């Protein structure tokens, strides 16, 4: 199959060569561009014509940032407050949470929801304490540990989200280094239960970190050493580690250590094909690329699924910029990244003779190409939204591997009565649910039946509390769509807009899904989700179903009920048919 | 005015133009046997807006110059300038110092 | 019947409609398009209705050509003076062209034409009666046209006895089939040699980028295919001064026109197959070539190469 356009992103620049490129849950490309990031948000549209821009629409996303770290003295890095003037140097989103985590050049972490900042990650300490190197996230809970100047492991974990805005506080720390010595964390990476942590001297400790524990083994599995740690990833629980010349293995099942010569000294990025039978990995570089097996014994294989498209790129390109061979040409990769799901890769590059460059930002562009890793794919519980889109499109439009029973169609069984906002958590938690709202994406005519189900049986079982108006209309609506028996209720609905009133008789919702007529003869369309008559100049809209839902922060005169409010607070911002975030105006 | 600086590169032709966009109006109607302008009326077709519109007055009537002296209608200036000189004492006496002047050649 | 919409979508109708008729309607224009989709037969839908349009910022509200700021109702009940509804420049210009005033490149000129297509909608206009119209001379509406052909859907008319093009708003070349043309183009060409930049010239590929990237592809492939051969010409007076051209070989089964140069002698044919010194500062680097190139100087383009 063949690879779509690339992403043609102009007039950006990067202030240094380290991997730039980062891929949210809901599909989002973060590019840490100097001196904004730029961010490549999702859009849906089927007629993809071959074109990546169809998927990704790019622009500057100006954050701004304060630093705790002003007012305070640099010490033993000279470097700390060098430029007073902040920027943004690396840039990392949660895999199971939905937020943005930043490490300033300065060196403060502050974490963000989409251009506003959540908190500025700060603890007690000496002022290297106070200054941090690398960040990762949990990839399993609600938490964050961040590496410092003292060598300390620091984590800290959030609370007070439903309430509130997410608390992130300070919790404990490692000291990983040794006593009174001067290193400190440059990597860490957090796979399953198992955290892995390199200092600058290239001492590489591996440890289990989980909740029930108060005292993680940190099992140092390299000595202190003269080559660089270019790169560092875990992949079926192996560690993977390259150097200048080197490829360094260890299984963390035994802390048995391993090693292969790179055959070059170009930077080498680990990437882990983390759903392969067995653990493998690409190596790519500026100027080669192979694929290493990692059994009990290394190997050296053909990278069959990404270099061939790159070559033919490079040699397209040689025919227009460097046609009779004239000059030594390279391929920059400013950044590799995995799909959420693990089954796509992006790059992000441009090629370049080596000569006088003297470039300027207007000049400057970069292409992101968009690869497959595989032959067969599926959903994953992590990846939201366009992000399941994404590797359809990337797969050709190639459909994901459904169950052999399940192949609406499945409505999978659902013997649960849960307390109501997390009935509905544990609803969208159901693989039978991720399935039907890829499904969406594919078909003509989007639909719920399935998820309706659902809200029919809770209403049915609550009949005791179901006594406000709104409520009751919202039910009788479902009802009469699924053909079902309806509550018996009398009487009439009043709703509201900022100037007008509209009275209907409960019985006026008749079965059909798409319009109301009230008492004054005027007819009205139905709500996607609550399925009253949308009345108000304050609709968000679905992205893939263009339905409507209601805006439950700026409604102030209709008097909802506690079904209808918690169906609008459980879908004010996700959509009901897609898992995609709804566009406001 | 400006020199002619956009020669045709053809086997055979010969032509220097002004301005690149004539040398290719030249290169498509002559070299490859193209035209860019059909009547409305008949099969035929031309090369320029200016001679379409000449021959879109032939299927016609209303042909847009009218004679002064018989009001006869003709399609452009040359024309009317041939017809109207019809209408005067045009043919003088070729023998030496013969005065005379006549209407129509078979006379003189 | 009345048409069911959204309370939001007739903003973007309003906004189309609004678009079309030059940036300007009058209430009871307004009152007649809503009337299509919503039961005007009643104050209060008129109220709710026009606060719908007064609610979006890129909307404005005016009074015998004064602007206007009262509340939705007062606009309903004070019905004294002469009142039109429009939306702002900067948002015209963005809806139109997809630009706005203060970056797009097209001029005052021709934006008022392409008011005068919106106008005309399904209808589109005439290249003249856009002319009369508009009020300007047919050279200066072809020449302002250009700006705004990417816009328009265009077509030949015969008009008044006048030969003319249709537009229409977009709303209201295969290169597959061309390398055997460019073969005999080239076969045909005198000592079967074509300037690369007058070939793309000749057969029109030069109207478009997308066009142009079509032509660099085919000259190039025919050359890989060795169908052509992409040969050098170099000025035999300045070796920089080098025409990129294609040779023909066989039957199909830095940018100037250089056609003048081809003219002369210029027999220096050539099939196709850095000095900079630390220690000295560059400014005394550019005198000593300067000075060794002679009584004939040097070029920047030699200098700098
Ligand atoms: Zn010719
Ligand atoms: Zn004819
Ligand atoms: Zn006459
Ligand atoms: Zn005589």
């Amino acid at each position: 199959m063949k690879l779509l356009k690339d992403l043609l992103v102009d007039r950006k620049e990067f202030e240094d060569w380290k991997n730039n490129l980062t891929w949210a849950r809901d599909g989002t490309l973060y590019l840490t561009t100097f001196p904004d990031i730029s961010i490549g948000q999702p859009k849906y549209a089927k007629d993809i014509n071959c074109n990546s821009k169809n998927l990704f629409h790019v622009k500057e996303f100006p954050l701004e940032f304060e630093n705790k770290l002003d007012f305070e003295l640099a010490q033993q890095n000279g470097l700390l407050n060098s430029q007073p003037v902040c920027y943004p140097r690396v840039c990392k989103p949660s895999p199971i949470d939905d937020w943005m985590a930043v490490l300033s050049n300065n060196g403060n972490v502050s974490v963000f929801k989409d251009n506003k900042m959540l908190t500025n990650l700060d603890s007690k300490g000496n002022l290297s304490s106070r200054t941090y190197h690398c960040f990762e996230w949990n990839p399993i809970e609600s938490s964050i540990v961040v590496g410092n100047e003292d060598g300390e492991l620091q984590f800290f974990s959030i609370r007070k989200n439903s309430e509130n805005t997410p608390e992130f506080y300070f919790e404990s720390s490692i000291r990983l280094s040794d006593a009174g010595s001067k290193d400190w964390v440059t990597h860490i990476v957090w796979y399953e239960d198992v955290l892995v942590a390199a200092l600058s001297n290239n001492s590489v400790f591996s440890m289990t970190v989980s909740a029930s524990s108060h005292q993680p083994v940190s099992r140092m599995i390299q000595n202190a050493s003269r080559r660089k740690i270019t790169d560092l990833k875990i992949v079926d629980y192996k560690v993977v580690l390259t150097c200048p010349g080197y490829v360094h293995k260890i299984d963390l099942k035994n802390y048995s250590i391993s090693s292969l010569k790179t055959g070059s000294l170009e930077n080498f990025h680990i990437i882990p094909l983390n759903h392969e039978k067995e653990s493998t990995i690409l190596l790519m570089s500026n100027k080669t690329s192979y694929k290493v097996l990692l059994e009990d014994e290394l190997h050296v294989t053909a990278d069959n699924i990404i270099a061939p498209y790159l070559e033919k790129k490079f040699k397209k390109w040689s025919t227009i910029w460097n046609e009779f061979n004239n000059y030594e040409t390279t391929l920059v990769i400013h950044g590799i990244s995995l799909s959420p799901d693990g089954y796509s890769i992006a790059i992000v590059y441009d090629m370049e003779r080596v000569a006088f460059k003297y470039k300027i930002a207007s000049e400057q562009s970069f292409n992101i190409m968009f690869a497959p890793l595989y032959h067969t794919w599926t959903i994953s519980e992590r990846a939201v939204g366009l992000a399941w889109y994404q590797t359809y499109q990337i797969y050709n439009q190639s459909l994901p591997k459904l169950p052999e029973n399940f192949s609406k169609l499945l409505n999978g069984n659902y013997p649960i009565s849960l307390d109501f906002q997390s009935y509905l958590n544990a609803l969208m938690k159901s693989e039978e649910m991720r399935i039907i709202m890829f499904l969406n994406m594919t078909i003509d005519k989007p639909s719920i039946l399935s998820f309706l189900e659902a809200l029919y049986e809770y209403a049915i079982n609550k009949k005791s509390e179901l006594t406000n108006s709104f409520d009751l209309a919202c039910v009788l609506s479902i009802a009469a769509i699924l053909k079902r028996e309806a509550p018996i209720y009398n009487g009439t609905l009043l709703m509201k807009n900022s100037f007008l009133e509209e009275t209907f008789n409960l019985e006026s919702f008749t079965a059909d899904p798409e319009t109301v007529t009230s008492t004054t003869n005027n007819t009205w369309k139905r709500c996607g989700v609550t399925l009253l008559p949308i009345l108000t100049t304050h609709v968000k809209i679905c992205p893939v179903s263009k339905q409507r839902v209601i805006d439950i922060k700026r409604d102030d005169l209709n008097d909802y009920g506690w079904f209808t409010r918690g169906l609008l607070e459980r879908f004010n911002e996700i959509s009901v048919y897609c898992g995609t975030t709804l566009e406001v105006m | 005015n400006r020199p002619k600086t956009y020669f045709c590169d053809y086997d055979g032709c010969d032509k220097a133009f002004t301005r690149p966009s004539i040398l290719t109006e030249h290169q498509l109607s002559v070299h490859q046997g193209l035209r860019a302008f059909q009547c409305d009326k008949c099969a035929k077709s031309f090369v320029k807006k200016s001679h379409l519109e000449r021959h879109l007055y032939t299927h016609s009537d209303t042909k847009p110059f009218q004679c002064s002296y018989c009001g006869k209608g003709v399609t452009t200036r040359q024309q009317l300038k041939r017809h109207e000189v019809t209408h005067t004492k045009s043919f003088i006496c070729p023998e030496e110092g013969c005065n005379l002047r006549f209407y129509k050649h078979p006379q003189l | 019947m009345v048409l069911t919409i959204y309370p939001d979508e007739l903003v973007q109708i309003v906004s189309d409609k609004i678009a079309s008729n030059k940036g300007k309607i009058t209430l009871n224009q307004l009152w007649d398009i809503s009337g299509k989709y919503f039961d005007l037969s009643d104050k209060k839908v008129k109220q709710f209705v026009l606060s719908c349009v007064i609610l979006k910022k890129d909307i404005e509200v005016y009074c015998d050509g004064a602007i206007t700021t009262k509340n939705v109702t007062d606009i309903i009940g004070d019905a004294n003076h002469s009142y039109s509804v429009g939306i702002t420049e900067d948002s015209l210009w963005t809806l139109l062209t997809g630009y706005t005033k203060k970056e797009s490149t097209i001029g005052n000129s021709a934006f008022e034409l392409l008011l005068e297509v919106a106008k005309s909608g399904e209808k589109g206009i005439n290249t003249m009666d856009l002319a009369q119209v508009t009020g300007q001379d047919p050279r200066s509406v072809t020449g302002r046209i250009k700006k705004i052909n990417h816009l328009l859907t265009s077509s030949q008319l015969i008009y008044k006895g006048h030969v003319v093009k249709q537009l229409k708003l977009k709303k209201f070349i295969n290169i597959r089939d061309h390398l055997a043309t460019i073969v005999e183009v080239v076969k045909r060409s005198k000592n079967g040699i074509r300037q690369i930049i007058d070939l793309k010239r000749e057969l029109k590929f030069d109207k478009e980028k997308r066009l142009s990237k079509a032509f660099i592809a085919a000259i190039a492939w025919l050359d890989e295919k060795e169908y052509l051969k992409k040969v050098l010409v170099v000025s035999p007076k300045n070796p920089a001064i080098k025409i990129r051209c294609v040779k023909y070989v066989k039957d199909i089964p830095d940018n100037f026109n250089a056609t003048d140069l081809l003219q002369n002698q210029g027999l220096v044919m050539e099939e196709k197959e850095v000095l900079l010194n630390r220690f000295y500062p560059l400014q005394n680097q550019t005198y000593d070539i300067a000075d060794k190139s002679g009584l004939k100087g040097i070029s920047t383009m030699d200098v700098v190469n």
